[PDB]
RNA sequence: AAGGUAAGUAU
């Protein structure tokens, strides 16, 4: 039933009455804790910052070099979409629905 | 041996419903199946003690036109889990059995 | 000559063999026995002609025979030489230079014979020419064919056969020459016999093909239904795509069930053993075709049914001859329903209490003859029936009977009311009866005869055999109608109803 | 073509007759025509067809 | 171009699967921007016109509806769960996880055969059903 | 053994260039400075037993994270079922290959620590301690069988045998017996340390994944990109705020145009606007160029010898 | 020589006892 | 043109003579004559006669 | 003549054409080719040196 | 019809363009980049 | 040995092509 | 590592 609002106050997993599809263990996950998670994330970011700048610069240079050889899909018709709005309102209104 | 069936004999157009789940079949299911205004019958054969239905029920209507309409109206579609089957009730009483036995000669 | 050609053909032959193996089961067989891939389709196999050289192991070259006197064993490949190997294709292919030389010689001989017979006031002999049969690049074997006058009109069919690739949408491997035009140049008749005998003979091949699971000795004359009624129904019904695939996947299930013993071994498909839902068949590696075929054959608690049938037959036989056996009570315990297919016989099957005393000798097998009843004296006796499904390597009933008796009798979990008795075993796949343990005085031949008679015409066993025959599409050899009527003419009045038109 | 049509009529005669009254053994000396009759006899599995060495 | 109906809310997908009658509800979990998932969505779009009578396809986004990610272990792209007749069917096609198709089908006809087999199995009432084509091997050679 | 180890050394010597212009971010020092950890001093054997207990706790939580008692890991870091596991239970209790590697490496470190423990607590003398260290370092393949856990590790273990091959050869060169009395564990110890250093990023990444809460497409990708980009451009040009239905019908012409290119038949739609026709022409020319390119590329791949699927082969044949 | 009727156990759909009656 | 829903096959409620006439007109009568049975023993044809 | 359909068989190294013609046109062309071949062979219209020969 | 209405298709295309920045947005940041 | 079919190159020198190739006999 | 969970039925 697309286009309908979801009545709140009900858990979609429990209300539907489903069974846990336990495919395999160690494949799914199955405040002091928040502060510890933030501290560990900060430590991970500090560890990762050892090479971030040079890697990012090299990746940006490589992406820029790649764009010149072949740009994005919408780039090949940027001029066309620039001139696309020049069509009159009555033009696309009478577009033949038949194929 | 079935006095209730004699009381149910008032409605001629009797249909045999088959492939009924033990818990799927119920009076509410028969009421949902009672599309025609005529009085229905929710009787279904079931175990004497546990009440587990064997999957066969009989629905009686006084309108043969409603019988014909429901023959193709509710063939394969049923509210509960087990899909419904409809058959022309070949039910016979003991008198009919005796008459058939007598006439079996020719 | 081309080593690369040999290497590539062996490589793609192994590719197709592995494709067949993965079609059988997802995993890869540890041994992958070659009996399945080389048994001719007449005997119920793929019958893959190969140019390779694979030596058939001697362990799979043995076979058994459950004769009434005893269970005999044979080994076709017991010769003290190189291990038996399936012959390659080139071993029976005439060399091309040899083909040309033979063609020249035979055509010269045929021309000489025709010149000689021209003066004979008759056509060619066509009988003494049989010394030149199946020779020559041209169809000299077909030189006496009836359609030759029809065939003589055609000229230069080679170019037409070549352009048939542009005419026919399917590839034509035999574009070098047309069949029935240049004749069957390659004689491939001895190849089938050589392959079947080098695989261990007909009996050796059939030893691993559930053939012993059918009581009828249909060694010759049996009919194998290539197409069943379901095939006709699918052809007539104009089935959908999935239904078409299901109908086409029928013969695979057919011969995979037909090849169950050699395909469900222990050395082959190593891994976790598993038995079916309510039967006593152990399968190594999940094989959906074999699993579905087995659960069809053993549908509706067939294992419990055959166990009850055999125990009831044994009880009736014992009760009938209770006089000489001094049988006071012959009963059965309250056996748990699941104890029929259980691995260990914790609950005894049949109990037999005599009057005062019962002399029992030392445990042994039914093939033995000596007996010393003074070994033990007990007032009770137990009989156990072991329903087992023999594989291609675990079909040794006698060894299995000995091991099972030793394990079950000497075990804490197993509870037997009497310490003296005999355990019987029935190999369903082998259809072989055996027993091991003590015996009642003078009952050993009685028990042997009873087992043979029951296994001959047991109801559930006969139903299982019929189920196997239907599932494998091996129709029983057709009987011969009494086309004779000399005895029928005298017995015409004996016939209830008869008519002639 | 006549033999094929005769086989249909042959089975029709057995079909009209009761199973017990139908010939248990259809002894026809025409071995060539026996097979279509035997094929026709497949419509009645209970009945059997046996070759007739003696020819009426 | 991913014009199939999509569940904006997680609970909407739940009631959409619940609101089924004699039809199979193919809920394709994943993300439209993924390339393999884009191929799967294109295949589903191609199938949708031919089998719309009994097969309804209703896509969903894991980010939009993360509550069902842990319910059926949704941690791969291209996942498909044939949640039919309010019962998660057991579709076996020679794979370890016989309740999830997590890769785009090579051919549309194969997917049509699979979905019609699923419909037949669901109508028969069985909770499990096998596939005529095993996918333990990709037939690469 | 000498030739193989020389091969390994020369391959190590070939590829040797560090791009690693790091910022000297000492992650270990930062973890030390973290308030969640503290510093102290203790004996090495105490630290070893602490690490063994911590690894046992790690494996215990990793196993019984889903409240599954089917699989049990012994104190010797050997997993074992508590009974005959059911097939469904066997599928439920399954772990990845990297978990096999983690259990194996924890087993190795635990056994080394326990060997030092039993040495310290009297028992066997130090000479045999060194000999057992040498053996374990050069027999991990036999001891743990990392082969299945990781194929590459086989290389390490096999070369360890090679170094040991030389070590024993020299140790037993003369008057020294030809027995098992060889004590030069450092040679394989360094190799195992290097391989562990290489491996540990994978184990750390997977352990972080668990600790967190989130525990043929190229041609299809380009086709989807083309169609989605053209649809988005149309919806930008076509005022979706006013007209809604016809836009979907627009896609039809797209497909029509595409097949009109495939059939090589004339395609003229006077009803459609001229700029729309130009955009369709650009789309169809790009699609045709890409389609021909991939068609001939897949044909070349098939004819070269590359393995292809049946559906892919049929599609390539149709395109050709 | 005669054979009295043969009896059998009704293991299926029997709630009287877990073990088959004897 | 959506494909028809593969509903489970329903047999004929009552076999009629007109239905039998269609069965007589269309069926597998000729296919049943050709027996697909294969002898267990080897045939005289080659392995790949086809 | 009518429209002869053209399909392609993939020998995995190239595409070989196959052409489906009208059955009446097909049989007429077959008879034409057979007659031409017989008349050419009966008059030695083709020299022996052409490699494809029915003799060998 | 089986397919979603025009508004839903437009919303889906806008979401795809916003998420997949390879062929949409000012710059190509990443496949799953929230901001291009 | 049963695992796979061995290459012919190893046993190439065992015998010759058509070593046991016998001609056919007429029927009836 | 795996490619080896039958489904159904109410507790």
């Amino acid at each position: 039933f697309l286009g309908m609002p979801a009545p709140l106050g009900y858990v979609p997993g429990l209300g539907r009455g489903a069974t846990g599809f336990t495919t395999r263990s160690d494949i799914g996950p199955a405040k002091d804790d928040e502060e510890a998670d933030a501290i560990y994330a900060a430590l991970d970011k500090r560890m990762d910052e050892r090479r971030k700048e040079r890697r990012e610069q090299r990746e940006k240079e490589e992406i820029e070099k790649y764009r010149m050889e072949r740009p994005k899909i919408q780039q090949q018709f940027s001029d066309l979409k620039r001139k696309l709005a020049e069509v009159t309102e009555e033009e696309w209104l009478s577009i033949p629905e038949v194929g | 041996e079935d006095p209730s069936l004699l009381e149910w004999d008032a409605d001629d157009f009797r249909i045999f419903c088959g492939d009924l789940g033990n818990e799927v079949n119920d009076d509410i299911l028969a009421r949902a199946f009672s599309r025609f205004p005529s009085f229905l019958k929710a009787k279904v054969i079931r175990d004497k003690r546990t009440g587990k239905t064997k999957g066969y029920g009989f629905v009686s209507f006084k309108d043969p036109s409603d019988y014909v309409r429901a023959m193709r109206e509710m063939n394969g579609k049923y509210v509960g889990s087990r899909p419904i089957k409809l058959r022309k009730s070949m039910w016979k009483d003991r008198n009919l059995d005796v008459v058939r036995k007598k006439q079996k000669e020719k | 000559n081309t080593q690369e050609l040999l290497d590539l053909l062996v490589k793609c032959e192994n590719k197709i063999q592995t494709r067949i193996k993965i079609g059988l089961n997802s995993k890869m067989p540890s041994r992958f026995p070659p009996v399945v891939f080389y048994t001719p389709k007449e005997l119920g196999g793929l019958g893959m002609l190969s140019m390779g050289h694979v030596l058939i192991p001697q362990s799979d070259l043995r076979w058994s025979k459950q004769t009434d006197v005893g269970i005999t064993h044979f080994r076709s490949g017991m010769s003290h030489e190189e291990d038996q190997l399936i012959p390659n294709l080139y071993r029976y292919i005439q060399p091309w230079e040899s083909e040309f030389i033979d063609s020249q010689r035979v055509w010269a001989e045929y021309a000489l014979k025709r010149q000689e017979a021209i003066a004979q006031n008759r056509r060619l002999t066509l009988e003494d020419l049989e010394d030149s049969w199946d020779r020559g690049i041209p169809r000299i074997n077909t030189l006496f064919q009836k359609d030759r006058h029809t065939l003589a009109y055609d000229k230069g069919w080679r170019v037409r056969t070549d352009f048939k690739q542009y005419q026919v949408l399917k590839q034509n491997p035999f574009w070098w020459t047309h069949q029935r035009h240049d004749g069957k140049l390659w004689n491939l008749n001895n190849y089938r016999t050589d392959m079947i005998q080098a695989l261990g003979g007909v009996e050796g091949i059939l030893e691993h093909t559930l053939f012993k699971g059918t009581y009828f000795p249909t060694w010759e004359g049996l009919f194998w239904e290539k197409a069943s009624g379901f095939e006709e129904s699918m052809k007539w019904k104009k089935l959908t795509n999935a239904q078409r695939s299901g109908l086409n996947q029928i013969p695979n299930r057919r011969f995979t069930l037909w090849w169950s013993p050699t395909i469900n071994r222990a050395n082959v498909y190593v891994g976790f053993q598993v038995q079916l839902d309510l039967t006593g068949i152990f399968m190594h590696g999940k094989i959906p075709t074999l699993k579905i075929s087995l659960i069809q054959i053993f549908r509706a608690h067939l294992w419990q049914k055959i166990h009850e049938s055999i125990v009831m037959d044994l009880c009736q036989v014992f009760d009938q001859e209770l006089d000489a056996l001094e049988i006071e009570t012959v009963q059965k315990e309250t056996i748990h329903p699941r104890k029929s297919y259980k691995m260990n016989s914790s609950c005894a099957d049949i109990l037999l209490f005599a009057s005062y005393k019962w002399n029992v000798s030392r445990p042994s097998l039914l093939a033995d003859s000596k007996d010393v009843m003074d070994s033990t004296t007990t007032q009770k006796y137990w009989i156990d029936i072991q329903l087992r499904w023999g594989d291609y390597d675990s079909h040794d009933i006698e060894r299995y009977a000995r091991a099972k008796f030793l394990d079950y009798t000497t075990d804490n979990m197993s509870i037997y009311p009497s310490p003296t008795g005999v355990l019987i075993a029935i190999d369903l796949a082998y259809n072989l009866h055996s027993a091991y343990g003590n015996w009642f005085p003078g009952s050993k031949p009685l028990i042997q005869q009873a087992m043979a008679k029951i296994m001959k015409a047991n109801p559930a066993l006969y139903v299982l055999r019929e189920r196997i025959r239907k599932g494998l599409q091996l129709y029983s050899s057709e009987p011969t109608e009494p086309y004779l009527s000399s005895q029928n003419y005298g017995e015409l009045f004996s016939n209830q109803i008869i008519w002639f038109v | 073509l006549a033999k094929w049509k005769t086989a249909e009529e042959v089975a029709a005669l057995i079909r009209s007759l009761p199973v017990e009254e139908q010939p248990k053994q259809i002894i026809v000396t025409r071995k060539g025509m026996l097979d279509p009759l035997e094929v026709h006899l497949l419509d009645f599995p209970n009945i059997v067809i046996k070759g007739s060495e003696l020819q009426l | 171009s991913y014009m199939l109906p999509h569940l904006h809310n997680g609970w909407q997908v739940d009631q959409a699967i619940l609101s089924e009658e004699d039809r199979v509800v193919v809920i394709r979990f994943g993300h439209d921007w993924d390339p393999t998932c884009m191929k799967m969505d294109e295949v589903l779009y191609s199938i949708a016109e031919k089998v719309k009578n009994f097969a309804v396809i209703y896509l969903v986004d894991i980010t939009e509806v993360p509550d069902f990610n842990k319910m059926y272990e949704l941690y791969d792209p291209c996942t498909v769960m044939f949640f039919f007749r309010n019962k998660h069917i057991m579709i076996d096609l020679g794979t370890g996880n016989n309740n999830k198709i997590n890769w785009a089908m090579e051919d549309k006809q194969e997917m049509v055969d699979i979905i019609e087999t699923v419909y037949r199995g669901a109508r028969k009432g069985r909770g499990l059903v096998v596939s005529p084509k095993d996918y333990s091997t990709k037939y690469r050679y | 053994s000498y030739q193989k180890l020389l091969k390994y050394y020369v391959l190590n010597a070939l590829k040797h260039r560090p791009p690693k212009a790091q910022k000297k971010r000492y992650l270990f020092r930062s973890f030390k400075a973290t308030k969640f950890f503290q510093s102290t001093k203790l004996d090495w054997v105490e630290v070893g037993l602490q690490v063994c207990r911590q690894g046992y706790n790690m494996l215990n939580l990793l196993i019984h994270r889903k409240n599954l008692n089917y699989l049990h890991l012994d104190y010797n870091f050997n997993l074992k079922p508590v009974k005959t596991l059911t097939t469904k239970e066997r599928k439920k209790s399954r772990f990845g290959n990297a978990f096999h590697l983690c259990r194996e490496v924890l087993r190795l470190t635990k056994l080394v620590v326990d060997s030092h423990v039993q040495y310290r607590l009297g028992n066997v003398d130090a000479f045999q301690l060194a000999d057992g260290l040498q053996y374990i370092f050069a027999h991990v393949g036999q001891l743990t069988g990392m082969y299945r856990y990781k194929y590459k590790l086989m290389r390490q273990i096999r070369m360890c045998k090679d170094l040991k091959h030389l070590i024993y050869y020299r140790f037993n060169t003369g008057p020294v017996g030809k027995g098992p009395g060889c004590g030069f564990w450092a040679a394989g110890w360094r190799v195992w340390l290097f391989f562990m250093r290489g491996i540990t990023p994978l184990l750390e990444r997977w352990l972080g994944n668990l600790l967190a809460r989130q525990f043929q497409r190229v041609e299809s990708h380009f086709d989807l990109e083309l169609r989605a980009a053209v649809m988005h451009d149309i919806l930008d040009m076509m005022p979706e705020g006013i007209k809604q239905n016809k836009a979907r019908t627009i896609l039809q012409h797209l497909s029509e145009a595409w097949r009109c290119w495939k059939a090589n038949i004339p395609w003229k739609v006077p009803g459609l606007p001229t700029p729309i026709e130009n955009m369709i022409l650009r789309y169809v020319k790009a699609k045709a160029d890409w389609w021909t390119n991939t068609a001939h590329y897949n044909r070349e791949r098939i004819r070269r010898g590359a393995t292809v699927d049946k559906t892919v082969c049929k599609k390539n044949l149709g395109r050709l | 020589n005669v054979s009295q009727k043969r009896k059998y156990r009704q293991y299926m759909n029997r709630k009287g006892g877990f073990n088959r009656p004897l | 043109k959506p494909l028809p829903a593969p509903l489970d096959g329903q047999r004929k409620k009552r076999g009629g003579r007109r239905y039998r006439k269609m069965k007589e007109r269309l069926g597998l009568t000729e296919i049943r004559k050709q027996a697909n049975r294969m002898s267990f023993g080897e045939i005289e044809e080659d392995a790949y006669q086809e | 003549f009518k429209e002869v359909g053209i399909e392609f068989m993939d020998l995995y190294s190239h595409l070989v054409p196959v052409y489906d013609v009208e059955p009446l046109e097909k049989i007429t062309d077959a008879y034409l080719d057979q007659y031409l071949w017989y008349e050419a062979d009966k008059r030695r219209l083709f020299p022996p040196w052409i490699k494809p020969a029915d003799t060998e | 019809e089986v397919y979603a209405p025009g508004l839903d298709i437009e919303s889906s295309l806008k979401q795809l363009a916003e998420r997949r920045t390879d062929i949409f947005g000012v710059e190509e940041t990443a496949i799953g980049k929230k901001i291009g | 040995p049963t695992g796979e079919v061995l290459s012919l190159v190893g046993k190439l020198e065992g015998t010759r092509m058509g070593d046991k190739a016998q001609r056919t006999k007429p029927q009836m």
